[PDB]
């Protein structure tokens, strides 16, 4: 009886970055910062009515430590939203 | 200025969270039944006029500084059949996020956090006779207020609670200038186990236990206008703290104190009844009252006016309340203000509730 | 440093930093500078000091890392100390005037003011003393204006020197003001310390430097504690601080007078210019979403009138709330006559029964009588009509509007002590912040210490060997993890927490008195340090340990502090339960 | 963007600008909407509020037509 | 009481509702092993609402209740019953009420939450009103355009470590300099300055004018010389000048000084 | 094991004050004396061993509203401890603090003073700890004193007390302003080397033998030194000072509470009068009036925001539309402003002493020549006069052809502005300003060619004189020499643009500004006999010459059939300025004597 599209988008990132210090006249190469974040959006509407819809959504964020002055972080968002338009 | 107030855990059960009933007061226990009827009596969840009900209500805390520090509310209740019903609540109470940092990277991964309080509880009400019924609801509580950093554990402190309710609503009766209708209604909740915020059996909280009992009436005129008064009368079950002493100098606070939190929740709703050097004229200071008239036209538009009364020695929250009712096709919207007349400042100064409830199914006829 | 984060004077030789150094940073400067065709430098630049960096030798296993420093200048040092000319590098004639950033001339005003006790512009001698006789022209203070004094008016408005100055504040971009900044410096760098004394100077046995040789109206205006010492430490100077630079400033930005507020309602806007009111649509008009006013009144806006803008701003926030209520009667005697009499009272709610100083409550009440009458007079119509080339039928009017108001004020009942209308000048909770050091992580192990003097020998701390480390006993710091409490570990009974130095401390036992929010720490997590005098501790190399007096050995944490200054601070005293 | 040197501190924390034009308006609100503290021609990062009760606080930072709110809290 | 029984208070606008898990993970040795991780139950709420209508021809509703912006301006709500005009009470107002009053003495109020009511017997017109202030009255001084910003500073209230001479040779010639301003008695051009300061950021980066981290020895009494009307215990610290100074007694500060 | 339940590095608001305040001693860093500060709680001293700390009878503690909790907020008292030697017989030791506190709208300072003696030590006896508050523009000049030897609160049995006798009412001050205003007066007649005073200056009235009464307290002992001011108290300090003869006193004082009490709220009245009237669309009225006596103000104003000044303003503005005067035929637009006015200020405080009712200091004054002088420069008058010639223009006919000589081209703007004032700081203030600006604007409408498309022209004549004296407060003898800014300026700037081909298009700008300086002598002297209006259409000597100019060319290189694809665009942007130096650099001297040129930029 109730019959509608699902929609959905995937969204992937996967940052590294790196600063380096090089000296010229010996092997001291020093690693002063890094990051390493990889993170993950799913999204999904479903549409139960003109005025009623329903979006699943799931983020999943993590970052690796590359220097120890940082600790990984891992996140994770998931759940569902409910709209009701007038 | 109040005198040894009643310390309990999770007080956020104690907030009225929908505009109805703030508006009327925070009294919910003999009025009408509505879907917001599961913090104040479950029972009138049988005497609904509609078969299947949902509701979110808002309430702001700071509404000028900041946005998402808000008590919460969906509700959702439904009758199959003309005897019983089932209702599901679940209240929030949220900061919103919070982002905790220590260096001042730019680019630097961090943890945001959103303290909380949540109460999940459901409710079965059956109608006993053609004009009373009971219910029994189960309640999770929740608190995950604090964060986790370094000597701080964050983790939540559960507990678990039942309610017992019972509403009675009489038939149309005829007088001689009108045709009212009689309520009651008695509520007995937050039972359950002492909630521990440092997961430990030395330390515990009583969970806020309430007696709510109240009543109403309602003069129809015209059989279009309504005007519904309600009167309520709410006392904590919880035992009262010592104050001076009831037996060196700190030694007697200390085996007060001791004593006093060395007592079983069950005892404990029993010795609520007493347990103060004063009488019954003093014991009749720990029952606070409230009382509202709600104008009802063309059952579309709602007047409520209402004054809620603490004791002056304890809490300490007196106010006046207007809301207002609207209901357009089958969407209901209430908003509430309130008016404090108390010297402490009421956090809820200010702030506009609002709720919001759908009412969709076949319809029950009213007795 | 990036060029970005500091200014310097070409000419004047000294450099301003958009971040203060309130600490214990040290401040390191190299420069060149041309004085004509000759070439001076003070410092060393990375350009041509030496190498950070020499390596000698082709493999780590052999070689040598040489770190070089360059030679620099100190403008601030590590430790503070006013007795050393390094002190003296730091200017104490620089002001900066607040929210101040592009200011300009003709939009300026500064005026140097005695308050002793009311604002005046000039210097009286004390009394049975009198002012150097016969100083010279640029050196007056009898009867002198204060920027005079101060040598801060010598020119007209176009910088050209005048004999007596032009009573205003000299600007000069380059000299006594910062344009970029909105900063004002003073010509002198002492001008409240050398420069009032050379003009309060009577003869050569007065020195500067030695307070004890004043001359009694050096002893009054000669706030010398300003520049030899400390802000802080000059607060103990207190009979000095009487010399004030009062002045405005025209801040504009774009065109519109910003009213300091935005959305705010319509019919809130009130503008008086000369102590009339304009009219909303005809003297000025009102941009409310951006918060603009416009005087389209051509005469006012080449008037140079202060203009008063009366709003209504309802962004507000930590207001307490205010009760507004009363009544308006409105009766009309005839068709063009009108008696109003309104009445209006306005209570503030404090947040707590006690209302410090200056975060008042009121519980005003206001009311007045007022009378409307506008009539239409044909008779001026017709004397206009009576001008040489004036033949208009456009109706002449006249209307007076008569009001009066009576204002009776008080204080809420609410924030009263004992019946009276009470203000806190000092209720004394305010006082004694803390900083908390019982964070474990914050410590480390410390170095070995002295005892009574730099001279004393006792725990070997004056050694250079490995016996430096003799003398150090175990001393384990830390808190004891909530897991032993609330998720008992294996291996640990309750026998195990319940000994007064491992069990849990909750705060109702250390402070019974304090109210705790439901939900958040009930429990003190306490710093417990377990101290063993008889156990070797690390890096210790005693071939006797055991067979010496434990009670000869020590064991210590250091901690490095954050707020370094404890006079500006007035870090009064180290308190622990 | 604004920066809060470690949000669960003790009441004294620090201010992250970015070194921009330093004077800066920062306003300290208790849970009660109170005002709790004041700080206007503000360039000291270090900011010392201490003696207020433990809870969440609001931070309001108005640099010039910018606007911020930011919560934090003293345990 | 009512002109009719027609209710058209129509609701626009939209409401949201998340309900969702969060699960966050900070792999922080010093953490307690209870503190391994948070799971934490997110809700939201977005009620973008407004509320418009009329009730029995008499009563006009108007509503805006929106859960994303300041709710002490923006949350408006506002009911207006307007009677016959031969009833003597002629309007009641629930709600965002105003007092503005044609007085200069005495000023109105715009911004109000509460009850306003007005009344009329024959020829007189009684308003009155019972609220809750949600403003305060701010007042600006503007000449010439832009507003006036007043400043009352102390002497003692310099901008203090902010401020520094490069030099002693600086500092004494500051006040002999400036005898004649605009016109400076110097012929002093710094041509070029490096600064440095005590690192606490511990930060590298390209962006920032580049890695220039160097060790440094900074000397309190390098480059100075001696000062005419000076002593020299005043312009250096080291304990004895003797053999220290190669230069003139007002030679300006250099490196061979 | 040692655990730390707390550890903390405490500072304080109040700072301890390092220096004699006795000039008996003249070496504070001496004698061997303890003295700390600290704070007493509820919260962290309900056990305290001498005497626990309770708060004072009726003091309550603030609730708020954490989290749907009701938390009692701390009360703290601050505390000064007084060991080791102990204080000398006129030693003391107090604490200060910076602060900015206005007093003149309450009647009673209030504040709950306890003393106790320390234990393991000699016990303080009552009478010989005097507990004091020193507050004023600073701690050693200007300060009020206000004293009060001190009950001790006796110990050695049990350490839990009764608020009552812990904070005793004997303790406590309670002080009324209007007796510091008395004694002000009074001591107004003591001479600073009186013999009255003491070694530190400080004047008592209890100790004077030829005053009857005394301060007025008998329970508070009340000095004064410098002409302070509680109008405006910058320095608060609170102190222990002793009484013992032959012994050192030691002991811990706590002070609490100190607030201000008893509110002077009598109102204020207000009245204004509006006169507006109009004149067949030719003239234009407006006249107010507003008098407003002392304690007016608006709702929402505080104590001391409301106004403290008896104002009497009046304001009248006339408009004509001159032009109308004239025939319609040829229309000239000539509005003609005038607005005049002036307000007087009398404040309900004398402004110089800052505290003293003007009423009151005039009644005590018992001389005609100060009561004149007391009276005259507390008055603020202010006057402004604005005539206005704004928009002097001939407006076009309804059918006539646009000509470059035309008179309907140029626009005239007449801008006088004069203000007088006299105020507690100025005993003359002159303020004159005028503004002549005439504008001309004409546009153009249809080898190269040369006629200018546009043609800009305006010139200004702007003068701006400011003469300020500065009164003498102490008498109105001779006063300040009279201070002269002159700012008389001419500006012009013209502009003009050619379009000599289709692509070509030259704009050119020149501005210019010269000042005016016929009010100098030959010296750098001006001259005080001088009228603005002296020489107005004087064109001084030049001060500031800019110039720029723009070319465009869009280089229509398109007509040779070979480069027909190239869309080339030339802009050149030429500035230059000429900036007059100042005559310290134009005429700057050596010290030997010589005079150089330095030059312009
Ligand atoms: C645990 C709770 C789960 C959540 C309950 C959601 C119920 C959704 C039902 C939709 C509804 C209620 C409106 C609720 C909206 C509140 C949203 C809150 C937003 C939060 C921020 C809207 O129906 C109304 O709304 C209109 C939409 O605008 C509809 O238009 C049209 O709508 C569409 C034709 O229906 C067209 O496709 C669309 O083209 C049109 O426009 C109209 O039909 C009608 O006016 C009508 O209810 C009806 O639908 C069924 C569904 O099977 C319900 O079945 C129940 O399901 C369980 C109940 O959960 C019970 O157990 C179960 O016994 C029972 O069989 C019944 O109730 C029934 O009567």
């Amino acid at each position: 009886i109730i019959k509608s599209d699902i929609n959905i988008k995937a969204d992937f990132s996967l940052r590294n970055n790196e600063t380096l210090v090089r000296y010229l006249d010996y092997d001291n190469n020093q690693l002063a910062a890094g990051q390493n974040i990889w993170s993950l959006k799913l999204t999904a509407d479903y549409s139960f009515s003109k005025n009623l819809t329903a979006i699943f959504y799931y983020d999943h964020s993590f970052s690796k430590a590359v220097i120890s002055t940082s600790f990984p972080l891992t996140n994770i968002r998931s759940g569902f939203t409910l709209r009701y338009n007038f | 200025d109040i005198e040894r107030p009643i310390t309990t855990g999770v007080p956020f059960l104690l907030v009225a969270a929908d505009a109805r009933a703030a508006g009327l007061g925070d009294q919910g226990v003999a009025t009408s039944s509505d879907v917001f009827s599961q913090q104040w009596n479950p029972a009138k969840y049988a005497f609904a006029e509609d078969a299947q009900g949902l509701s979110i209500s808002y309430t702001p805390y700071l509404t000028d500084l900041a946005n998402d520090i808000s008590l919460g509310q969906v509700t959702y209740y439904n009758k199959i059949n003309d005897r019983s019903a089932f209702a599901g609540s679940f209240r929030y109470f949220g900061f919103g996020g919070i982002e905790l940092r220590q260096t001042g990277d730019p680019n630097e991964p961090t943890r945001e956090v959103n303290p909380n309080e949540f109460a999940l509880d459901g409710s079965y009400s059956l109608k006993l006779s053609e004009t009373f019924s009971m219910a029994v609801a189960a309640r999770y509580i929740r608190s995950n207020l604090k964060v986790a950093t370094e000597e701080i554990d964050a983790s939540a402190a559960g507990s678990f609670a039942v309610d017992v309710a019972g509403f009675y609503q009489s038939e149309e009766i005829a007088y001689s200038d009108f045709n009212g209708r009689w309520r009651a209604g008695f509520n007995i909740q937050n039972l359950g186990p002492k909630i521990s915020y440092d997961h430990d059996d030395l330390s515990a909280n009583f969970l806020p236990a309430n007696l709510r009992v109240g009543g109403g009436f309602d003069f129809i005129f015209d059989d279009y206008n309504k005007l519904g008064v309600s009167l309520e009368l709410t006392k904590l079950l919880v035992p009262t703290p010592p104050g001076p002493g009831t037996p060196s100098q700190s030694q007697a606070d200390e085996a007060n104190y001791k004593k006093y939190k060395d007592i079983g929740w069950v005892s404990g709703i029993f010795k609520s009844f007493g347990d103060a050097p004063g009488g019954f004229s003093e014991e009749l200071k720990e029952i606070t009252y409230s009382a509202a008239a709600e104008y009802m036209y063309q059952d579309a538009f709602a007047m409520r006016l209402g004054y809620y009364h603490e004791s002056p020695m304890k809490g300490a929250k007196q106010f006046f309340s207007l809301g207002a009712g609207f209901k357009y096709s089958m969407i209901k919207v209430d908003v509430s203000y309130l008016f404090s007349a108390s010297k402490v400042k009421n956090p809820l100064e200010n702030t506009l509730r609002f709720s919001l409830t759908f009412n969709f199914g076949d319809k029950y006829e009213t007795y | 440093l990036t060029t970005n984060e500091y200014t310097f004077n070409p000419q004047l030789g000294y450099i301003s930093l958009q971040q203060r150094l309130a600490n214990d940073e040290i401040l390191a400067v190299a420069f060149e500078y041309t004085v004509g065709g000759k070439v001076y430098q003070v410092g060393e630049f990375g350009s041509d000091g030496v190498d950070a960096t020499v390596v000698t030798g082709n493999n780590s296993s052999n070689q040598a890392i040489i770190t070089q420093s360059l030679v620099l200048k100190m403008l601030k040092s590590n430790l503070t100390n006013v007795k050393n000319p390094v002190w003296n590098l730091m200017m104490k004639n620089v002001y900066q005037i607040p929210q101040a950033y592009q200011i300009k001339q003709d939009d300026f005003r500064l005026n140097i003011l005695y308050t002793d006790p009311s604002p005046i512009n000039y210097i009286t001698p004390v009394q049975g003393s009198s002012f150097p006789p016969n100083p010279a022209p640029d050196s007056k203070v009898e009867q002198t204006p204060l920027l005079n004094v101060f040598n801060l008016d010598r020119l007209n408005y176009n910088n050209d020197p005048q004999a007596g100055g032009d009573g205003f504040f000299d600007y000069i971009p380059g000299v006594t003001v910062d344009v970029q900044n909105g900063r004002v410096i003073f010509t002198t760098k002492e001008p409240f310390g050398e420069l009032i004394f050379n003009k309060l100077q009577t003869g050569a046995g007065e020195s500067y430097n030695d307070p004890t040789t004043y001359n009694a109206n050096q002893q009054k205006y000669v706030f010398r504690n300003m520049y030899r010492n400390t802000q802080a430490g000059a607060l103990q100077d207190s009979d000095k601080n009487k010399f004030l630079l009062r002045g405005k400033y025209k801040s504009s930005g774009s065109n519109g007078i910003p009213i300091g507020a935005f959305n705010v309602p319509q019919g809130s806007v009130v503008v008086t210019a000369a102590g009339r009111v304009l009219v909303e649509g005809i003297d000025y008009s009102v941009d409310y979403q951006l918060g603009r006013v416009q005087i389209l009144d051509p005469s006012l806006q080449a008037s140079n009138t202060p203009i008063e803008v009366s709003l209504e701003n309802n962004s507000i926030f930590g207001q307490q709330t205010r009760r507004f209520m009363g009544f308006n009667i409105e009766h009309k005697i005839s068709d063009k006559f009108v008696i109003g009499g309104t009445y209006l009272k306005m209570t503030e709610r404090p947040f707590t029964q006690k209302s410090t100083y200056g975060q008042e409550s009121v519980n005003n009440t206001i009311f007045g009588f007022n009378g409307n009458y506008s009539t239409e007079v044909p008779f001026l119509t017709r004397l206009a009509n009576k001008l040489p080339n004036i033949d208009t039928d456009v109706p002449s009017n006249l209307s007076i509007r008569g009001e009066v108001a009576f204002l009776r004020p008080d204080a809420p009942k609410a924030s009263d002590f004992q019946g009276e209308a009470t203000i806190y000048v000092d209720d004394f909770e305010g006082s004694q912040s803390t900083i908390d050091m019982r964070s474990a992580y914050a410590w480390s192990l410390a170095s070995t210490p002295f005892i009574t003097s730099i001279n004393d020998n006792t725990f070997n701390a004056n050694s250079n060997t490995l016996e430096y480390g003799f003398k150090r006993a175990k001393l384990s710091w830390y808190t004891i993890d909530p897991v032993f409490y609330s998720s008992k570990p294996s291996g640990i009974s309750n026998d195990d927490l319940s000994l007064n130095t491992t069990r849990r401390i909750y705060s109702r036992e250390l402070y019974p008195n304090t109210d705790i929010a439901q939900g958040q720490i009930q429990v003190v997590n306490t710093l417990d340090l377990t101290y063993y005098p008889g156990e070797r501790g690390p890096y210790n190399n005693n071939p006797s340990f055991g067979a010496s007096n434990p009670s000869a050995n020590f064991g210590g944490i250091m901690r490095a502090l954050n707020s370094t200054n404890f006079e500006q601070g007035n870090v009064e005293y180290i308190q622990f339960w | 963007e604004i920066v809060i040197f470690p949000n669960p501190s003790d009441g004294n924390f620090n201010i992250g600008l970015n070194n921009f034009n330093f004077p800066y308006s920062l306003e300290i609100f208790s849970f009660t909407g109170q005002k709790v503290f004041e700080k206007q021609n503000a360039s000291d990062s270090i900011i010392s509020v201490s003696y207020l009760p433990s809870g969440i606080y609001i931070v309001k930072i108005e640099k010039d037509s910018k606007t911020t709110i930011k919560k934090i809290i003293i345990n | 009481i009512f002109g009719s029984n027609t209710i058209d208070v129509k609701p626009t606008g939209s409401v949201e509702m998340d309900l969702g898990v969060r699960y966050t993970k900070q792999d922080n040795p010093a953490f307690s092993p209870r503190n391994r991780s948070s799971l934490t139950f997110d809700f939201d709420q977005r009620i973008s609402m407004s509320l418009m209508g009329k009730i029995g021809t008499r009563l006009e509703v108007n509503a805006n209740y929106d859960t994303q912006s300041t709710f002490a301006f923006q949350n408006l709500f506002k009911l207006a019953y307007t009677p016959s005009e031969d009833d003597i009470i002629q309007k009641v107002e629930v709600g965002n009420v105003s007092m503005p009053l044609n007085s200069t003495l005495i000023r109105g109020a715009q911004s109000l939450f509460g009850v306003k009511t007005q009344l009329q017997f024959g020829r007189t017109t009684i308003t009155g009103v019972f609220s809750e202030q949600k403003s305060q009255t701010k007042s600006v001084v503007a000449e010439n355009g832009g507003t006036v910003q007043n400043f009352d500073l102390y002497a003692l209230d310099y901008d203090n470590d902010r401020h520094f001479f490069l030099s002693q040779y600086f500092r004494n010639k500051y006040d002999v300099s400036l005898k004649n301003y605009p016109f400076i008695d110097s012929r002093v051009q710094i041509t070029r300055l490096e600064v440095w300061v005590t690192n606490k950021q511990n930060r590298v980066t390209t962006t920032g004018g580049g890695n220039n981290l160097r060790n440094i020895i900074a000397l309190q009494d390098l480059g100075e010389a001696q000062v005419s009307g000076v002593p020299d215990n005043e312009v250096v610290v080291i304990s004895s000048t003797a053999g220290f100074f190669n230069n003139p007694i007002d030679s300006p500060t250099s490196n061979t000084n | 094991t040692v655990r730390f339940g707390a550890l903390d590095l405490v500072r304080g608001e109040w700072r301890r004050y390092t220096g004699t305040l006795d000039a008996n001693d003249q070496n504070p860093d001496d004698d061997g004396v303890e003295f700390d500060v600290a704070a007493v709680n509820i919260q962290e001293n309900g056990t305290k061993c001498p005497v626990n700390y309770v708060m004072p009878p009726g003091v309550q503690r603030e609730q708020l509203y954490n989290n749907n909790t009701v938390i009692n907020q701390n009360e703290q008292a601050l505390a000064v401890r007084i060991g080791g030697a102990g204080l000398q017989y006129q030693d003391s030791r107090a604490v200060f603090k910076n602060v900015s506190v206005d007093m003149r709208q309450y009647k009673k300072l209030k504040m709950f003073l306890h003393a106790e003696s320390l234990p393991n030590q000699p016990t303080l006896e009552d009478d010989e700890m005097v507990g004091f508050i020193r507050f004023g523009n600073d701690f050693t000049q200007n300060f009020y004193q206000v004293e009060i030897p001190l009950k001790v609160t006796k110990t050695g049995g049990s350490c839990s007390i009764s608020p009552d006798l812990v904070w005793m009412d004997d303790n406590s001050i309670d002080l009324a302003l209007d007796l510091l205003t008395r004694m002000k007066i009074k001591a107004m007649s003591i001479d600073i080397n009186s013999s009255k005073r003491d070694v530190n200056g400080i004047y008592y009235p209890d100790n004077d033998p030829d005053l009857e009464g005394g301060d007025g307290d008998g329970k508070l002992t009340l000095g004064i030194k410098g002409n302070p001011n509680f109008g405006l108290v910058r320095n608060l300090m609170v102190g222990v000072k002793s009484r013992a003869d032959h012994k050192d006193i030691k002991g811990e004082v706590w002070f609490n509470e100190l607030r201000l009490a008893d509110l002077e709220n009598k109102g204020g009245m207000a009245a204004i009068l509006n006169v507006d009237t109009n004149m067949a669309d030719f003239a234009t009225v407006s006249a107010t009036g507003r008098k407003s006596t002392i304690g007016f103000g608006s709702l929402e104003q505080g104590a001391n925001e409301r106004d403290r000044e008896d104002v009497q303003q009046y304001n009248i503005v006339t408009n004509l539309n001159l032009g109308k005067l004239l025939p319609k035929k040829w229309g000239i637009n000539l509005p003609f402003n005038y607005a005049i006015g002036e307000e007087v200020i009398t404040p309900e405080y004398d402004p110089f002493n800052q505290d003293i009712k003007l009423d009151q200091l005039i009644r005590e004054t018992t001389d005609q020549a100060e009561k004149d002088n007391i009276r005259t420069r507390a008055i603020d008058y202010t006057k402004r006069k604005s005539i206005n010639f704004i928009g002097v223009r001939k407006d076009r006919a309804p059918e006539q052809k646009p000509h470059v000589y035309d008179i309907e081209n140029f626009t005239f703007s007449q801008s006088y502005n004069q203000v007088e004032r006299h105020d507690y700081e100025v005993a003359d203030y002159e303020d004159e300003q005028s503004n002549s600006a005439v504008n001309y604007a004409y546009t153009f409408q249809p080898n190269f060619n040369y006629l200018p498309s546009n043609i800009s022209f305006n010139t200004n004549i702007l003068r701006q004189s400011n003469r300020q004296q500065f009164r003498e407060v102490e008498v109105e003898g001779i006063g300040l020499d009279p201070l002269y800014r002159r700012n008389f300026a001419f500006n012009y700037q013209y502009g003009f643009g050619f379009n000599l081909t289709k692509s070509l298009k030259l704009n050119y700008s020149a501005t210019s500004n010269n000042i005016v300086r016929n009010f100098l002598n030959d010296d750098n002297s001006p001259k005080e006999d001088f009228n603005i209006w002296d020489d107005y259409l004087d064109i001084g000597t030049p001060n500031q010459h800019a110039q720029q100019l723009v070319l465009n060319y869009d280089i229509p290189i398109n007509k040779i059939p070979i480069f027909g694809f190239v869309k080339a665009s030339y802009s050149y942007t030429a500035d230059y300025m000429w900036q007059r130096s100042s005559t310290a650099f134009s005429e700057y001297e050596d010290p030997n004597g010589t005079v150089y040129d330095l030059g312009n930029t």
